[PDB]
RNA sequence: GGUUGCGGCCAUAUCUACCAGAAAGCACCGUUUCCCGUCCGAUCAACUGUAGUUAAGCUGGUAAGAGCCUGACCGAGUAGUGUAGUGGGUGACCAUACGCGAAACUCAGGUGCUGCAAUCU
RNA sequence: GAAAUCUCCAGUAGAACAAAAGGGUAAAAGCCCCCUUGAUUUUGAUUUUCAGUGUGAAUACAAACCAUGAAAGUGUGGCC
RNA sequence: AAGCGAAUGAUUAGAGGUUCCGGGGUCACCUUGACCUAUUCUCAAACUUUAAAUAUGUAAGAAGUCCUUGUUAC
């Protein structure tokens, strides 16, 4: 909060310092994204991650995803 | 020195002050740029039809 | 491979039988297209097309919903008028197009007039219209995607339905006997193919060359008794019978279609539903989450 | 300088629709045109032959002429302070019949068919359209359907 | 398991390539007529690179294509030459392979004009019946997964009669 | 109901992978004297339906399939926008009043239908 | 040999279509081959610029005469 | 307006796939670039699958509709 205090100096106009409800960088909400972690539909990458969905190919979304289907 | 270059202001007001009017249809329209094949025997139908029209009538 | 799913959002599909391949858009447009100012005036088409096994001769118009059928032919059916053998050589396209022709104007009542070329010679003969009478039918050849040949079967159709009285525009340049040296046709030769000489000529050379090919082809000739000379005599048999008529009796069509559907319904895949679509995946799943 | 060719600012006017492009079918060159019949007018940029110019697409005519190919259509353009007639050649791709036409004689076919039977009885029986009316007086029970709804919900930043 | 899913010598083709024009290309072309027994067709220059020496449409080179028993008494009579050595490359993933020689016309005498070693690059097409489907003008279609030539069908056909072996040296 | 010929709309029809297909049809498929076309009967031509094969084409089925299509008080009356005020705000912009009103997204369902003629346990 | 010819596979056009850019086009409008002169004759009608004058350009016909194709058909210069 | 895990053109970041594509590095080396795959941040007056509001064309009938049947060299 601090630094972003400090950017916003060096900005015209107005700037607000906003604490998100999402875990990190994701579009979900931190209980959904625990929901979705604590069961195996979150799967780590390079520095986001990929979610599993009932969408398309099987054999793929065992491949992929396999700490799921227990 | 610059003026004005163009400009449609007023012209619609001065379109309007005499009522864009329609252009007045009429029964028979002209034949203008019809088939001449058609055009062509279109009157020998027409003589017909005034001949046994006439026969009709007298 | 690969066939990314923005190439397959983006592809646009060619028109159902241009991906079958069966019809040519191009010349069809051409074919059907009809002068603005004949409002309603059906322009009729001779599709004249050749599988293995059979030839199809078809008058055909256009409307909206679909193309109609004014008259069919078969080559099939030939064995009614006397030939049973080559039922899609030259001289039997020759046959189907003089039958579409003697059925199609039976059935237009146009056959008391414009009776054609009643006695074959090879000559080219357009059916000419009479002094005051009512015109010959129109009808304009239609070959699908057969390519145009100097002795192709289509133009054999195209005599054969020309000398039975319709009116088809046509040139002699892809007749046989046609010459591209010397510009004329060979009416003789012409007339010969007419009438089986191609094959007849065959067998009579390969019967003499060697005897084993000569019975492995030509087995049926050889099978009921009928010698190349008799070839010439069917044909015209053959001519006079579908003058005599061209009727079109169908088949008594035995095991009527309701019968003809229960049996064929036994022999197709039924569509799985939605919930059973879910119990197979659901069975997959606990199959492999069984933990082996 | 400034530009003025026929086909000016027609960049998207004669598009293709997208997945759309190719040959054109044969029911556009089956349907039949008479004279008197009232027809859209829109370009197929595929077929360059007999355009309409930009300014009739979306307009619509009459047909006043049948050729091979066309149809000739008067169109009321509004040139200054009054309306010209304009006759178009436009190849039959450009053109379509308009369903405002079939549609108003399929009306004409109902109030002549709503005449027939009223006379036999029940004389002047309202055959013109009328406007959408105010509604009439109406009971709305509460019978599983009790009113129950909250007040305006309060700010939150959802980012 | 099927007598129509066969593999067959579809093609024979046989190419030459020079890097100039002339009398190299005439003998280029005697040498096809002589053995595959027909009119050899030579071929343009798709575009210029003035480092190879070849120019836009002049000729740079000669092929002939055969089929049906020729092509298999010309395979033979290449393959004898090699000794049935071929590797596990020659073979291409759609199931046709081919090779390269040099200078067998001490077979086949004609004449002998031996003034000039030839190179000559025999290709080979491998098909099943039922390949017309897609060279048919009519309801072209593309042949099932199942009815393709692939390279270990090929590898197998060959390490069969033509008693071959590959990937060796 | 299958199939063929000619179609209409032109993916709910396309694409990938994989399994089925009785009969008939279609097909692959046999030959090169003939008319024709090839470097090459591969294609195109012709001839025999004869020598054979459903292997492929073709058709249908499967896919928490891709694509496509349809709907949803799904998102969303959101974004945008016509009109109004001596409304707010330094401004940038924004709110309100009377109207119109999306797209993405999220689920859900679906995967050719049909015309004419001929033919088929 | 990364770039010579030859063969197969995939390939919705990512090419090409004289020339700017935009549109259009896949058994074509692109490529190759065969034949040709419709880039011809005679008038009117129409669209665009617009005063609904001219010029240019273009469109659909009509009366001939022709080219091509098996034919429907197309062609009165250049895919627009 | 919207879109960019849709085409075109821009644009941030890592993941996975180990290729005579000048990675030096053994003669199969965490210490490499590209290319492909699934993702990710952000954009377009001369981009776009979608797509408003406002504006805009036509029709809402007697010069019509229905029935019967006369002319023609089309
Ligand atoms: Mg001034
Ligand atoms: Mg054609
Ligand atoms: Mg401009
Ligand atoms: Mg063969
Ligand atoms: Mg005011
Ligand atoms: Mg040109
Ligand atoms: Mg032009
Ligand atoms: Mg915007």
């Amino acid at each position: 909060v601090e630094g972003l205090r400090r950017a916003r100096y060096k900005f015209p106009g107005q700037q607000k310092i906003i604490l998100s409800k999402k875990w990190g960088f994701t579009n979900l909400d931190r209980p959904e994204y625990l929901k979705k972690r604590e069961a195996g539909e979150v799967k780590d990458d390079g520095a986001f991650v990929k979610f599993l969905s009932k969408k398309g190919s099987l054999e793929n979304n065992i491949r992929e995803f396999p700490e799921y289907f227990a | 020195a610059k003026s004005k270059n163009h400009t449609a202001h007023n012209q619609t007001r001065k379109a309007h002050r005499n009522g864009i009017k329609k252009p007045k249809t009429y029964k028979y329209p002209s034949l203008k740029g019809v088939d001449p094949k058609f055009r062509r025997n279109h009157k020998h139908a027409l003589h017909g039809t005034a001949k046994a029209l006439a026969a009709a009538k007298k | 491979d690969a066939k990314s799913s923005a190439y397959s959002s983006r592809f646009q599909t060619p028109f159902r039988r241009r991906r079958e391949g069966k019809t040519d858009y191009y010349q069809r447009k051409r074919l059907v297209t009809q002068h603005k100012a004949k409002y309603n005036t059906p322009k009729y088409r001779l599709v004249v097309r050749f599988t293995n096994k059979d030839i199809i001769c078809q008058i055909i118009s256009s409307t909206i919903t679909g193309d109609v059928v004014l008259a069919a032919a078969y080559s099939h059916e030939l064995p009614r008028y006397g030939i049973t053998h080559g039922l899609t050589n030259w001289a039997a396209a020759y046959a189907t197009g003089l039958l579409i022709a003697r059925r199609t104007l039976q059935k237009l009542g146009l056959d008391e007039t414009y009776k054609g070329v009643e006695e074959v010679e090879g000559e080219y003969e357009l059916t000419e219209a009479v002094e005051d009478g009512p015109r010959p039918f129109k009808v304009f050849l239609d070959i699908g995607l057969q390519r145009t040949t100097t002795g192709a079967r289509v133009f054999g159709a195209l005599k054969g339905a020309s000398d039975g009285g319709l009116y088809v525009p046509h040139s002699e340049n892809r007749f046989p006997g046609w010459d591209f040296e010397t510009e004329e046709i060979d009416p003789e030769l012409l007339r010969s193919y007419i009438f089986g000489g191609h094959v007849s000529q065959y067998m009579e050379e390969l019967a003499d060359d060697d005897e084993e090919r000569f019975s492995e082809l030509f087995k049926g000739y050889l099978a009921d008794d009928i010698d190349a000379d008799s070839l010439e005599d069917i044909y015209t048999s053959a001519h006079e019978a579908i003058r005599a008529d061209p009727a079109f009796k169908p088949t008594e069509k035995k095991f009527t279609k309701e019968q003809y559907a229960a049996e064929s319904k036994k022999y197709r895949q039924t569509k799985l539903s939605k919930e059973e679509r879910a119990a197979r995946v659901a069975a997959k799943i606990a199959a492999l989450a069984g933990q082996q | 300088g400034k530009s003025h060719g026929y086909r000016s600012r027609t960049r998207y006017m004669f598009q293709r629709d997208f997945r759309k492009h190719g040959a054109v079918h044969l029911s556009t060159y089956l349907k039949v045109y008479k004279v008197g019949d009232i027809v859209d007018i829109k370009a197929n940029g595929s077929i360059q032959k007999g355009m309409p110019h930009k300014f009739y697409q979306g307009k619509t005519g009459v047909v006043y002429n049948v050729t091979k190919s066309s149809v000739g259509v008067i169109i009321n353009k509004m040139v200054g302070n009054r309306y010209l007639e304009k006759r178009l050649n436009l190849r039959v791709e450009h053109i379509k019949h308009s369903k405002c036409r079939q549609e108003f004689l399929e009306r004409v076919k109902a109030n002549a068919a709503k005449r027939a039977e009223a006379k036999a009885q029940g004389v002047a029986v309202q055959l013109k359209r009328q406007p959408a009316q105010p509604r009439e007086s109406r009971i709305v029970s509460t019978e599983g359907n009790v009113p129950q709804t909250l007040a305006p919900v309060p700010y939150e930043t959802f980012i | 398991q099927n007598p129509m899913r066969d593999l067959k010598i579809e093609k024979l083709v046989l190419n030459i390539s020079v890097g100039e024009s002339g009398d190299r290309l005439t003998r280029a072309s005697k040498v096809l007529e002589q053995l595959s027994g027909q009119t050899p067709v030579q071929s343009k220059a798709r575009y210029t690179v003035r480092t190879f020496g070849i120019r836009r449409n002049e000729k740079i080179a000669v092929h002939v294509t055969v089929r049906g028993p020729k092509a298999e008494e010309i395979l033979e009579r290449g393959l004898k030459v090699k000794e049935y050595q071929l590797r596990d490359r020659n073979f291409s993933a759609t199931g046709n392979f081919g090779f390269g020689i040099d200078e067998h016309i001490d077979l086949g005498i004609k004449y002998d004009p031996s003034i000039g070693i030839f190179g000559m690059d025999f290709y080979v097409v491998m098909n099943r019946p039922g390949a017309r489907v897609t060279r048919r003008k009519r309801c072209k279609g593309t042949v099932g997964n199942s009815h393709k030539t692939t390279k270990e069908d090929t590898v197998s056909w060959f390490k069969q009669k033509y008693d071959a072996d590959v990937l060796d040296k």
